[PDB]
Formats: C-alpha cells, structure tokens, sequence
C-alpha cells in the first residue's frame, strides 16, 4: 500500500471514454479488429460478460529475426538462401524468438511508468496487437486497421500516455488514467470511429486516426495473483463430485434450465467429463474484485460460460437448482467452506474440496440423491437443497482447468452459430462474394485446428495412446457439428 | 490508387506508367499493392 | 574522432569521460558504441553472411569504432571493464561473431580488414579479460565462445597453414599473416584459460597429439610474463 | 606396504588399494605424505563445522528477517485505525 | 574466557529468541479480531 | 465375525489402516477430527 | 493454530456412526470385547 502498480504482466481491463463509451470487445475469435459497442453495460456497471478486455502488460520483445523470417515468403517467390542456410536462419529466428521470452521472465518486475513503450496480447482469444501502416480500416481509408495477430508484429509499440498528459513524464500510471496511446512506427494514434457494423446496431470499428479518443486505466486484479495453482479471480472450475464421480451438469430439458448431474458410465476409469461443467466463480463487492484476498468471509456468485445465466436456487415446495439470468440478486450468492480442516493458512486455496452454506436460508447443502423424472432412466432430474447437514457424501473439489481447449471451443460454437447463420443466408438465395474469402474456406482450418482426430494410427480398434485428441473429436461432434452437418446438408441441398 | 491514401482513381492510368513477358510480371507487383476488391473490377 | 578522443590517457581522462556526471550527459557512450556495432554487423544473434560485404568500406569506421572500442579499451581496467565487463554479459555478441566466423566476399584489402579487426578485438577481450581476473565475466565471454577449444583449434590450424602456404614477404607492414592472427587468437584463449577450467582442459589436449601447428605455435611462445606494475598489483601478462 | 599389497587380483580390499593399483601404471610420482596431511590440528572437529566472520553476519539476518516480518505492519494497521478514529472528531468538530 | 567466532552467533541467537517470544502472537490474535470485524460490515452488506 | 480381544499384553492384531469412510480424504494428509475412521486389521483382514 | 493433531499419544475417544451409532464401550474390566450400546447417550451429548 506504499504505492500501486509496479509490475508488468497486470491483470486488468480497458474501457473507452469520450464519445461512444464502450469496451474492448474482440467481436468473436475470428476477427480481426475490436469493436466499441454501447450494447455492453455501464462503466461502473460492465456487462453480463464482460471477459473480453483480457490484455497484459507486455515487454517490447523485437521482430527483426521473425521479420527475416517472413523476409521468408519472398524467399518462397525466390529460393537460394535455400535448403540448410534457410532453415538454420530461420531456426536462428526462432532461437531469437525463444530469446524474446528468455528476457520477459527476466523482465517481470518493472514498475509501470509515464512515456513507455509496452506490447500487449489477449488472453480469452489470446491474440496480439498490430496497427497496420499501409493497410487501412473498412469505414475510412485514413483511419489504420488495427489486427489481431497469431504472432505479434512491430504495431504493438506503444506511448503510455494519458488524455491531456497533465500527469507529467516519468511518474508511474494511476490506476484510472486516460491512456491516450500511440503507435511508435505507424504514428496515427487510435481512434473509437462511431460508426455501424456488420451484425452490429450495436459496435462501433476500433480504428487509428488522429483524434482525442480517451480511455482508462481499469484494474481487474493484481499481478500477484499470476501464481497459476492461485485459484483467483474469474478463473474457471468444474463442479465435479468425488464419491459419486459425476459433475454438475445443467441442461434446458422441459425449456428449463435444469441443474442435476449426469449419470455416470465407466468409472473404474475417471471422468469423462463433459462440457457441462462450464462454471466460474467471483467474489462480490460492487466496485468489483476488492481487496484483501483472505477468502475467509468472502462470498461468491457461481456462473456458467456459455449460457447467460448465473447461479441461485430458492425453495421446491412440493432447496432448487437452476440457473438464473441476472447478477444482482443476494440468493444467488452462495458460500464456501475450504476442504473442512484445520486450516488458517487458507488465504488463497488451491484445486481442492469445497462446500457450500447459505445465507438467507443459512444451511449447509446436502446432495442425496433422489431421483425424480420418469422420462428416461439413468436419470436428467435430480434435487439439490440447501439443509443444516452435513456428511462426507458432500465431496465437490474443483478442476484446475486446462485453458487451451476452452478456448478452441469457444471459438469453434461461436463459428459454427455463425457458420448457421451463414447456411440461412445461403439457403434463403445465394450468397455474396468476400464470404467465401473469409470464412467458407475456413472450415477445416477450424477442423485441422485442433486436428480433429481426423487423422491417426492403425492397431486393434480402440483408440489408445497418441494421436490427435478425443475429447477435441466428441467436443466437434458437440457444438452442433450436428448444426454443421445440416449447413453442410444445405449447401449441396440448394445447389 | 486501392488504399484510402486516396481514392478508386484510375488504374488504366497507373498502368500506363507501367502496364513481352515483363508487363505481366510489373503487372503482378502493381495488382498486389491493389490485388482483389474489384480492382481490376466486378465481372 | 570522437574515439579518437576518448582513447586520450585513460585513468582520469578514461574513466572521466566514460561515467561522467549528469548519466553521462545523456551519454554512457561504451553501451552505444556495442549496439551501434551489432547495428553494423547488425549480427542480432549470428551475424548475416555478407553484413560485411554491405559494409564496403564502411565496415572499416565500424572497425575503427572497434578499434574506438579498443579506444575505450586500453588499461584502464576498472572504468573500462567496468563497461567491459557490462558488455560482456550485455553485448559480447560483435566480438563473438567476429571470433566465431569469416566474411563471404573474398574482401579485397578485406582481408587485412578482418584480419585486423579480429586481432583489434581480440586485443580488447583480451585486455578486458587479463586485467579483470573476473572468472565469470570471462566465463560469459567463455560461454560466448561455447564452442571451445574445438573451434580455437580450427581456427588455429587453418590460419597457420594459410600463413605458411602463403608467406608474405612485406616485412613489418603488418603482421596479418593467417598464423599472426591466429597467434594472437591463441594467446588470448590461454588468458582465457586462466579463467575456465574446462577450456583448460581442451588446452592441454591441444598441447598434446601428433605434435601440431598447435604446439609448436606455443613454442614460438609459452612465456606467461607475469609482471606487475606501478604499485599495489598482483598482475599476469602474456604477449607473443 | 608394497609386498603385502604385491600378491593378488587387487580387486580385494579396495578403497586404498585398487585406488593405488592403477596408480603405479601411469607412475605420477604423487603417492606420498608429503607435507600436508601431518596428523593434527583437529581443532576440536572445527568447532562442530562452523564458519567465519560470515556465519555469525548469516545468523544475525537470518533472525532479523523472521523477526520483522510481523511487527511493523501490525504497527501500521494499528496507526491507521487510530487515525481514522481522530478524523471521526474532526468530522464531528466541523460537522454543522 | 569469552568464546569463538560462535559465541557471539550464541548471543545473536539467545537475544534473537527471547525478543520472538512475543510479538508475533500478538500481532495475529489482533490481525484476527480485525478481520472478525469487517466481516461484520461484510455481513451486513450482504444482510437482507 | 472375527473376535476383537482386550490383551494384557498386546498383539499383532493392533495393526490397523487410518482410513475415512469413504477415503475421498486422499491418501497422505493429516487426519481431520471428524474423520469417519472406518479401520482395517493388516493381518487379520476382515474389517471393524 | 497453523493445523491441529501432529503428534501421537493424544487424549481423545470414540463413536459409532451410521446403523447403530454407539461409542467404544469395555463391558465391564473382565471381558474380552467391547459393545455398541444405545444405552449410551447422544453423539452431541455423551
Ligand atoms: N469415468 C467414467 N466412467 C465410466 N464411463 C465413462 C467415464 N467417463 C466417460 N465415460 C463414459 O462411458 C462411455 C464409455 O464407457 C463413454 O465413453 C465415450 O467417450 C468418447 C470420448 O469422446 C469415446 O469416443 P471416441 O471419440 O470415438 O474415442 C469413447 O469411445 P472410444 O473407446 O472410441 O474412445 C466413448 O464413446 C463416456 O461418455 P459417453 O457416454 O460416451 O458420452
């Protein structure tokens, strides 16, 4: 508390001021350039999601060996460097590469400070900044495309500077400055261009012009809590029971959201666990993450990530369990207690057991289980209530989450809705021409992504040790690939 | 010429200076500072 | 001219210039004349082949900027190694490169050229490292040079048997024969040596075989002076 | 030494033996007590093998650092309080 | 007849327990009254 | 049902498995007070 | 208060769980095996 604000690798947020006061909102994964949309909530208010202004505050690594790298293509038109020299200059380029991280480790530490030149990275997409200098945006052409890159390239080189940049040069940035950047090498500086999008009323294009587009320093959580085993923040869970083996699993059966868990096969063997163990949980305090960090008093609301809807539960009457759509209610925050042990040492918990009490009802939750619904055996309707008992049956721990998949499926549902909307607007007559330059020939990029399992081995018929994933190939099947055989069955159809 | 560094102003002309074999490689070069978008057009 | 300046009696003058007052008037010019080399060879990790062929005669500048960091090179240990020592972790790289490997064109006075600057450099580490003792320091010069004893002794026999398949009879013009040069090479490593135990051992493997170039190149010079100057000294010098 | 030693394999009784076995092969002219280890000064197991002006610096540290990772910030919270106790009377004091 | 470099390590460390006998015990029974405190507030935030 | 005998001396069937009801406390850490501490004899086999 | 029960040789005692919940009961000093009795009072209330 001497003073804030002194490492880089930050976890926060960013929000756009002035004009249109909106956020940084990647429209998808597969885009290209944000947008500013006031479709999302107040500034003192974020929205329902709100995890798409996920950056961090990068050093300046360099480029120059991934640029003769990229020299490469023209290398590609003419050969020569050739063969061996080639792919050991490029391989240096990599080294180099390697290089840039072998000083970002190092480099963690630094206090932020006024007229810097930092990089930032997503984390949700987990993509990169680069302001183009000769390619220009959709709405002007003097306003700079502002790109998402796989990589990062040399438009991630920024000014560090506030709106007026009354804060003189030197000091460190105030957590709540108007961070008016600036591109090094492309000049034009960024622009919130108010201006109507494609399948937006609703965004406005992210764009770099010559204006006095202000923003702001918006902290989400301190750099202390990058330890990854430190389960804070809106890091994900799953809420997977141990005695039974089986997860929470919620569903839209009767139009529905109900909560229950899922009949559970094999065993002897682990879980197969589903995708419908979607839940992050976050404290609550109305300017958002306070501080202290004991996690000894503090209270939780419990959400799913692909549903817009949170988590309560209120009584049966003949002590419910489904999801609820708004975030503002007090029975929807539920409560912990850290693996019942004798622990004072719990300021920050880590993947373990877990429990629940209540607040307004006050009790502890039980999960006996009572089958309910005679619609189909092994059963989709079960009872979770909330009662003064307590017993070892009640053995719920939480998943360290591996982040690259969720993400892969995040993307790939989003594309495939789309992808649907892309089969309406073929199916109700033709198409246009940049959709097949964009996202037609896309299809199997997204299938070859993560490979699919498309491809493989040969030995006795069941899948075993090493190649390409399984959960990657059922996780196809399930974001309505089923959705994609039937645009898939369209296309030919119309033809 | 293709860029908002100015405007759709013609292409005819930009060829002129610059429009054998060697043409169609210049020309390759020319299309990809303005490669595709109607460039050459809409048919 | 502005090493030509600097290289002026070190010690005071040296040591004045090079730390300064007012953080080196917004000048601690060693850190820039390394990164304004590794601009020129702009080796940024290994040195593009022909680099130096770009640099046509503009190398030579960038030769006498190495010779201007032979410039604020020479004695005065501290001050100067105090950089030294700096760019050895931080920047080591040019003189590195320039040890590690030869020039693509077949330069036509760049033969002398590089062969100077090789032996410029190498006079620099190796006035850098003798005075430092600083293990270390040569260690990270050493684990810039990783490549041992193996490439030193390449080095050592090619240049020898150029030199002798060549002899030149232009007496005391400069001793840029490819054995001069590999001489002050070897020289240099034995100075290392006195850091590194492993290069050491890669030495005496040198020292012993079917007799060699090698061996008889440290006849032609074994000495290891060790004199100490002015007072308060422990010094060890070697010198061809 | 060197007749009994003399005799067999080698292999038997090592440690000192099959150490010096090689030894005379390669001849090193190194085997003797020369100077050095003398027998004595034991100093009484080097004082349970501790060390020098440097280890009582170390224990001087080590008992600073765990010491003062608690005090002052106690100190501090504490002042806080108090002061956020005294300006409730100023607000008071300038309270119409 | 004082000791060795050890004996005044000794007295560093005989000075260095007595003295760490206290405070800290002190410091977390307080830490720990203050923080039963905020909950309080905590709970009233969140008391309908 | 095996005989679980009061010894004045002791014997080898004092030797048990620290082990809750279901052991979803897993194996290595302390035992909570509160574990439901379901035993095994080593030897003997048979359960409590 | 850092974690409680490291160090064998505690004073503590016993108590059935589940079908009849009872505590470890020595019938008397001159028998041989011990007995579950409901006679005994509550898991809250010995
Ligand atoms: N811990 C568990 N205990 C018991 N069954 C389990 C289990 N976790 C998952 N299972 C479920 O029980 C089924 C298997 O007994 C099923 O396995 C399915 O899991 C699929 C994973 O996507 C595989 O299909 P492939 O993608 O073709 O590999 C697999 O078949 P496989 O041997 O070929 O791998 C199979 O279909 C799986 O949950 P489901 O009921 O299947 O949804």
């Amino acid at each position: 508390k001497m003073s804030s604000f002194l490492h880089i690798g930050d976890i926060c947020s960013l929000y756009a001021e002035g004009s249109t006061n909106g956020f940084i909102s990647t429209l998808g994964l597969v885009d290209d350039r944000c947008v500013v949309q006031p479709e999302a909530g107040d500034l003192n208010n974020p929205p329902k999601k709100f995890r798409d202004c996920l950056f961090k505050l990068c050093p300046m690594n360099r480029y120059s060996a991934q640029k003769q790298f990229w020299k490469a293509a023209k290398p590609g038109a003419n050969s020569t460097t050739d063969a061996v020299l080639l792919n050991k200059l490029h391989h240096a380029a990599d080294l180099e590469k390697k290089q840039n991280e072998t000083e970002n480790r190092k480099l963690l530490g630094t206090v932020i400070q006024y007229g810097n030149v930092i990089q930032l990275l997503h984390l949700k997409s987990n993509k990169y900044l680069t302001v183009n200098k000769r390619l220009p945006a959709l709405l002007e052409k003097n306003a700079m495309r502002v790109t998402l890159d796989e990589a990062g390239n040399e438009g991630s080189w920024f000014y560090i500077q506030p709106f007026y940049k009354l804060r003189s040069i030197g000091d460190s940035v105030v957590i709540g400055d108007k961070v008016v950047l600036n591109p090094v090498n492309a000049g034009q500086p960024l622009h919130a261009s108010s201006h109507q999008l494609v399948d937006n009323p609703g965004c406005n294009e992210v764009n770099s012009v010559n204006c006095n587009t202000s923003w702001k320093i918006v902290l989400f959580m301190k750099w202390s809590d990058n330890k990854d085993d430190i389960l804070k923040g809106g890091d994900v869970v799953r809420l997977f029971h141990a005695e039974q083996e089986k997860f929470l699993t919620c569903d839209e059966h009767r139009k529905k959201q109900h909560v229950f868990l899922r009949t559970t096969g094999r065993q002897s063997a682990t879980s197969a666990t589903s995708s419908k163990a979607l839940w992050e949980v976050e404290v609550v305090q109305h300017d958002p993450c306070r501080g202290g960090a004991g996690y000894w008093n503090s209270l939780f609301r419990f959400k799913h990530l692909a549903t817009g809807h949170y988590l309560a539960a209120e009584v049966d009457p003949d002590y419910s369990l489904v999801s609820v759509p708004e975030g503002n209610d007090i029975s929807s925050i539920f409560e912990l207690d850290p693996t019942t042990l004798r622990g004072g040492d719990s300021l920050v918990p880590r993947n373990s057991y877990v429990r629940l009490r209540h607040l307004c009802t006050n009790t502890w939750v039980h999960s006996t289980n009572i089958p309910i619904d005679k619609e189909e055996e092994k059963p989709v309707m079960l009872k979770i209530g909330t009662s003064p008992l307590k017993e070892d049956k009640e053995a719920f721990a939480i998943v360290p989450v591996s982040p690259a998949e969720v993400r892969d499926l995040d993307f790939a549902n989003d594309a495939s809705k789309v992808l649907g909307s892309i089969a309406g607007k073929l199916e109700k007559g033709t198409i246009t021409q940049n959709e097949r330059r964009s996202v037609t020939k896309l299809l199997e990029d997204l299938v070859y992504f993560v490979t699919g399992g498309t491809n493989s081995g040969q030995d006795v018929l069941e899948v075993v040790f090493s190649k390409p994933n399984r959960e990657r190939q059922k996780l196809m099947r399930e974001q309505n690939i089923l959705k994609q055989i039937f645009k898939l069955l369209q296309a030919p159809f119309t033809d | 010429i293709e860029t908002h560094g100015r405007n759709v102003q013609y292409i005819k002309f930009l060829q002129t200076i610059v429009k054998i074999k060697k043409c169609q490689d210049m020309v390759m070069a020319e299309l990809v500072n303005s490669g595709e978008d109607v460039l050459v057009f809409y048919n | 001219f502005l090493q030509l300046l600097c290289e002026n009696h070190n010690r005071d003058l040296q040591n004045f210039l090079r730390c300064q007052n007012n953080k080196t008037n917004y000048n601690l010019v060693c850190e820039t004349l390394q990164f304004l080399d590794c601009i020129c060879g702009s080796t940024t990790g290994g040195l593009g082949l022909l680099g130096l062929y770009i640099n046509e005669k503009n190398v030579a500048l960038i030769n006498q900027t190495l010779e201007s960091l032979t410039e604020y090179c020479q004695g005065p240990c501290h001050e100067n190694q105090n950089c030294i020592a700096t760019h050895e972790s931080n920047g080591i790289d040019i003189i590195t490169a320039l040890i590690l490997n030869d020039i693509n064109p077949l330069g036509k006075k760049r033969m002398d050229l590089v062969l100077e600057l090789k032996n410029n450099a190498s006079k620099l580490l190796l006035a850098i490292m003798e005075s430092r003792h600083d293990s270390e320091n040569a260690e990270r010069i050493l684990y810039n040079m990783r490549p041992k004893e193996l490439v030193e002794v390449i080095k050592k026999a090619y240049m020898q048997g150029e030199v002798e398949f060549e002899d030149g009879e232009n007496g005391e013009d400069g001793a840029a024969s490819p054995r001069n040069v590999g001489h002050n090479i070897y020289i240099l490593a034995h100075q290392l040596a006195r850091h590194n135990k492993e290069l050491q051992t890669m030495l005496k493997p040198g020292g012993q075989v079917d007799g060699d170039e090698a061996l008889e190149f440290y006849a032609k010079h074994t000495a290891q002076i060790e004199i100490v100057r002015l007072d308060r000294t422990m010094e060890q010098i070697v010198f061809p | 030494f060197i007749v009994l030693v003399k005799v067999k394999d080698s292999t038997e009784y090592t440690g000192p033996e099959s150490y010096v076995a090689e030894m005379i092969r390669e001849r090193n002219l190194d085997w003797f007590p020369r100077m050095r280890a003398m027998s004595l000064v034991s100093s009484d197991s080097e004082g349970e093998q501790n060390e020098l002006r440097n280890l009582q610096e170390k224990l001087e540290s080590t008992m600073k650092l765990v010491t003062n990772l608690s005090g002052q910030l106690s100190e501090l919270k504490d002042q806080m309080t108090e002061q956020r106790k005294q300006k409730q009377r100023i607000g008071l004091l300038g309270h119409p």
